[PDB]
RNA sequence: GGAGAGUUUGAUCCUGGCUCAGGAUGAACGCUGGCGGCGUGCCUAAUACAUGCAAGUCGAGCGAACGGUGUUAGCGGCGGACGGGUGAGUAACACGUGGAUAACCUACCUAUAAGACUGGGAUAACUUCGGGAAACCGGAGCUAAUACCGGAUAAUAUUUUGAACCGCAUGGUUCAAAAGUGAAAGACGGUCUUGCUGUCACUUAUAGAUGGAUCCGCGCUGCAUUAGCUAGUUGGUAAGGUAACGGCUUACCAAGGCAACGAUGCAUAGCCGACCUGAGAGGGUGAUCGGCCACACUGGAACUGAGACACGGUCCAGACUCCUACGGGAGGCAGCAGUAGGGAAUCUUCCGCAAUGGGCGAAAGCCUGACGGAGCAACGCCGCGUGAGUGAGAAGGUCUUCGGAUCGUAAAACUCUGUUAUUAGGGAAGAACAUAUGUGUAAGUAACUGUGCACAUCUUGACGGUACCUAAUCAGAAAGCCACGGCUAACUACGUGCCAGCAGCCGCGGUAAUACGUAGGUGGCAAGCGUUAUCCGGAAUUAUUGGGCGUAAAGCGCGCGUAGGCGGUUUUUUAAGUCUGAUGUGAAAGCCCACGGCUCAACCGUGGAGGGUCAUUGGAAACUGGA
């Protein structure tokens, strides 16, 4: 454009969109109102564990539905081989999704609140809660 | 002494002071104009002259300005 | 009342002193009027005193007034004989 | 309240306030009643306005009015006279 | 001082988004964890708060009481408006920068001058009689002061007469020259003469210094799917009011004032120095340190005071909590710790006033959760370890084209070291003083005491028996984390068989997987290593620097035309833009350069540089603007 018009009209950049957004709000029950805090991880509970088939991949992939501590529900995929989660289950959910889950945009951490590490991983053991054998 | 600030312009009720504000990104020089409210004692001047004015301690609610003298009659 | 003090700067265990002339109400490392020398007692032989001779008379004789320590520093530096005799004179 | 000089404070205010409210009354009368003599041009208009001079002043000297509106209310007896 | 790569196709060149490699953090989480130094540590609930501490001091202002020269409660003075916390509100002269006040106030401090005369009456304490669970409240008497109040003296302050001179309009500086009017205090010493006199204190006046107040130019976030707003509103007169100008308030008069240069409304936000990022232009942030502002459970007031409409004061209203003997009473951690709660998440109910600073005091000193230190946490940065030298291919693991290869000089073996560690011995600085005691000198004195200045003697360390140093003994206690298809440094085997799983992207896995899981080996880092979240970069992907619009997204269907933007040649003139000096200012800390101290380094200190679209002032005249 012309100086002119951008001087009317200055320049305007895209806004940036977050790819985690259930975690970038808090809640205050008192006032009964959502904040924003940018958190890194949030705690939630369980609702329904189970599977969920993927997108050309074809398997059974492990989830849970979590009601966040700012009252929000998510999908979150459990990592690992095998999980102790279920019902109830109080778990700490961080960022990342999970292609060809739609819908599953956050991942439940190993090893941290009430889910377990991984039963048997030796290698790459602190990405999945997993204690130092021996 | 000291020095009061001193501005010239145009009557546009019985003064407007156009100044200009350069672009701080493009550089651009824009026209601004600021009306400043004056005490023109006894009602001398009329709308288009172009004046003189001089500022003063509060007058009232907005006149901060004595006009001191006419340049160009309307 | 004005005063001719010492503002810590430093790090733990290694003290260093400013000379400032500051107002007795502000805040010991805050806001002053001005500065007049530095002072530093954990210094290897001497403690290293500075003061600006000409800054120093201006403030006491315009009713500025030191603390304890500094009083002893202009005292170090002859500036309180300097202070004493010209108020005579 | 909880402070040993606060409570202190309390009853020392409290003393100060009643000194000055019964002075700033009187000085306040004397005031108004010059200021009535003069419109009308008694025979003591001279003495009311010199007795309501001397409280303004000793007013000012007590911090109970600043000198600068001592000074402006002596002024607006003393033109009027 | 500026690096790219992957991904649309059978293949291509474009366009275009997406993703990745970098830096950073008040971080959190997972695994792991030796030390030292320096720093940092509730970002969420301005949520509610148990307990302790965070503001006193003065007996050389005063009376009394109790004790044997001391002390207690009280009166009185000064302080409590600082220091400390927090960022709720605020889009505003709140803040930044530059100015103005001829419209301002200022305790304590300093200097100068003139004084400090003469009377009086209260009242707390206290004693006594009561009333109340308490908090506390009544009656009777008593009494002091540097408490309070009369009178005298004091004018530069006020009124009027004027005058001279000057300014930027209101005006201002003197010169008078009359009329009213305004103070004060003693304490502790010396000499003694009860007179004089020292220090501190007191009054008035004038300056200085300090602090505060007001006004103005420019700068300050989104939303127009917010376009009308205002009626004390805008101006005038008068009065009132204030430290002060002013619709600041009121009365009357007039109908103005603001707004497309964005008024108003809604939402969001304390602002700045700085900080992170970036080649820069820019973009992002305001925790810590410093400046300014605002707030103190919520809302409204005022009192005292030099200063407050007052965090640890008062009054009132409200929500809430606590005691009650039901009449009544009490409270406010956004001080330091600490608790509960919320949260992914953020510490000890520590030591000392030794240092610096502050309040009170003549001083000794007292007070000081400011502050100086210690404690906890790999949260960050910096430094040092977890051994060193020699040592030909041992066993064991893994692979094997069962020859071998590799872990590997790695291990063991031989010697060596003690940073660290343990035990013991020594052990700084940080401390300057003040007081007191002597001398000397200056002012003053009639002289002395005292005061100022100088020298000499004296006491004082929380940290802490810490840092550091010395000796002995031992390689003995001290390595983990992620990755290895490509981007991208580093590959093999076995298990699994589109399962289990992996994944930032391309995508990998459906019986010979360098991508899943494990193992060996390797790579990258290392007391850390990874993951997540967030910001800048890469992104020229909002393009001023630095992009586009025939067919990729993009020319309004086309006129007329308002504001605005832009505008042919020459001469004279101006000086707003432009250019070029001067002056002032842009605090300190920070960044960058230099140097110095920390064993080095972090860090600390010192001296410079930089940063304005800043203001004021002197020049130039080509270009833009004005005539
Ligand atoms: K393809
Ligand atoms: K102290
Ligand atoms: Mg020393
Ligand atoms: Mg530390
Ligand atoms: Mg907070
Ligand atoms: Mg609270
Ligand atoms: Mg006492
Ligand atoms: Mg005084
Ligand atoms: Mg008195
Ligand atoms: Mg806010
Ligand atoms: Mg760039
Ligand atoms: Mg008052
Ligand atoms: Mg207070
Ligand atoms: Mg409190
Ligand atoms: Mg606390
Ligand atoms: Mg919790
Ligand atoms: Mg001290
Ligand atoms: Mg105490
Ligand atoms: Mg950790
Ligand atoms: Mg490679
Ligand atoms: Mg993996
Ligand atoms: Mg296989
Ligand atoms: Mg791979
Ligand atoms: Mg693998
Ligand atoms: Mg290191
Ligand atoms: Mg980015
Ligand atoms: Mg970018
Ligand atoms: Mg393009
Ligand atoms: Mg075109
Ligand atoms: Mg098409
Ligand atoms: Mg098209
Ligand atoms: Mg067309
Ligand atoms: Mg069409
Ligand atoms: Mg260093």
């Amino acid at each position: 454009p012309t100086i002119n018009q951008l001087v009317r009209k200055p320049r305007q950049s895209k806004i940036k969109k977050s790819d985690s957004p259930a975690l970038n709000k808090g809640f205050n029950s008192k006032k009964k109102k959502f904040t924003d805090l940018n958190s890194p991880q949030k705690r939630g509970v369980c609702t329904r564990v189970g599977t969920m088939t993927p997108k050309p991949n074809s398997a059974l992939r492990k989830y849970a539905r979590v009601r966040l501590s700012n009252n929000i529900e998510i999908n979150a995929y459990i990592p690992g081989i095998g999980h102790n989660l279920q019902e109830h289950s109080v778990v700490l959910v961080r960022g990342g999704r999970v292609k060809d889950l739609p819908g599953v945009r956050y991942h439940i951490v190993r090893g941290a609140l009430d889910t377990s590490g991984v039963d048997g991983r030796r290698q790459g053991r602190s990405l999945y809660g997993t204690k130092k054998p021996k | 002494r000291n020095d009061r600030k001193v501005y010239v312009g145009k009557v546009v009720s019985d003064v407007l002071v156009e100044t200009y504000k350069t672009h701080k990104l493009y550089g651009k020089r824009v026209k601004y104009s600021k009306k400043y409210k004056t005490h023109d004692e006894n009602n001398s001047a009329k709308l288009g002259d172009i004046v003189k004015i001089q500022e003063t301690r509060p007058l009232s609610a907005t006149k901060r300005f004595r006009l001191v003298e006419i340049v160009e009659e309307s | 009342a004005v005063k001719i003090r010492l503002t810590r700067l430093g790090s733990k265990r290694n003290p260093f002193y400013r000379i400032v002339v500051a107002d007795a109400r502000s805040p010991r490392d805050g806001r002053i009027i001005e500065q007049i020398g530095t002072y530093n007692p954990t210094s290897a032989n001497a403690p290293e005193i500075k003061v600006d001779e000409a800054l120093a008379l201006k403030w006491l004789n315009d009713g500025a007034k030191p603390t304890d320590t500094v009083h002893n520093i202009l005292s170090k530096e002859g500036i309180m004989k300097k202070f004493d005799e010209q108020k005579k004179a | 309240a909880n402070i040993k000089s606060a409570i202190k404070r309390v009853k020392t205010t409290e003393k100060a306030e009643a000194r000055n409210i019964s002075q700033k009354s009187a000085m306040r009368t004397a005031v108004k009643n010059a200021k009535t003599a003069v419109s009308n041009n008694a025979d003591n208009k001279n003495e009311l306005v010199s007795l309501a001079v001397k409280l303004v002043d000793k007013a000012a000297q007590s911090n109970l009015i600043h000198s600068n509106k001592a000074d402006r209310i002596k002024s607006q007896l003393m033109t009027a006279n």
